[PDB]
């Protein structure tokens, strides 16, 4: 009964739009759905066998002109070797690294902020590892509902081949990837017009069989207070 | 390039 509960239905798939930078250009966007998860590869021959939807990053000759750039971003695609897996199991969005390419994630705004932050962590490689739970985010999204100042951040940001820019801008970095599940860009801008002149607004989860949804600013609240208590807590 | 300076790269193996 509650529409919001299909976001962690045993079989559906999320839609992760995936946008790739090159020294802070933008050079790829696209979005994919798959069971398995997503993989950011380097070239178009990987190696199948890896589970996950392959998502190749250009080559840079097709988009920058500065010749040394060209020559460090092909240098990091073609160490990306199996590449950087990401996919999600229940309510938690998972990574972990494949190649050689040491990759440092941070969960942050839709556009990463002039000034900076620091990672969240580092993608490791002999095993997985969690970067998003959509537990928290949830109560912070209701808290943000409840006018309490801050909407949660949802947009993964990957540094590939680099460390992390803390003491530099993210436009220096050879290969930074954003992957936005669409679902909670929804949910969040669903949030910010909720408090408006509408009496009804419309949300789309992008997610495997779903229907735009027509909800009231107080029932999209209640159906946010019962998917979280049917999620897991430690 | 010549070497690649300041990248978070572990050598290569098969």
């Amino acid at each position: 009964e509650n529409p919001l509960k299909r976001l962690l239905v045993p079989g559906e798939e999320w839609e992760f739009e995936v946008t790739a930078f090159y020294r802070g250009r933008q050079v790829f966007q696209q979005t994919i759905s798959c069971p398995e998860g997503l993989r950011l590869v380097g070239s178009e021959v990987g190696d199948r066998t890896l589970p996950g939807w392959p998502v190749t990053l250009p080559d840079p000759g097709m988009s920058l002109t500065d010749r040394g750039v060209m020559s460090y971003v092909r240098h990091v695609l073609s160490c990306l070797g199996g590449g950087l897996a990401l996919w999600r199991a229940g309510q938690w969005l998972w990574a972990q690294r494949l190649g050689h390419c040491h990759t440092y994630w941070a969960v942050s705004e839709e556009l990463l902020p002039n000034s900076g932050h620091g990672p969240d962590g580092e993608v490791p490689k002999d095993k997985e590892g969690g970067v998003f739970d959509l537990g928290p985010f949830i109560v912070d999204l209701i808290t943000f509902t409840e006018g309490s100042g801050r909407s949660p951040r949802y947009a993964l940001w990957f540094c590939v081949g680099e460390s992390w820019p803390q003491d530099q801008p993210w436009t220096k970095r050879l290969v930074m990837v954003k992957v936005v599940p669409t679902c909670l860009r929804a949910l969040v801008e669903m949030a910010r017009v909720g408090g408006a002149s509408s009496l009804e607004n419309t949300v789309d989860l992008h997610i495997s069989n779903s229907h735009p949804l027509s909800l009231t600013s107080d029932q999209y609240k209640a159906y946010l207070q019962d998917l979280v208590e049917g999620m897991d807590f430690q | 390039s010549g070497c690649f300076e300041d990248l978070a790269i572990s050598a290569s193996t098969s």
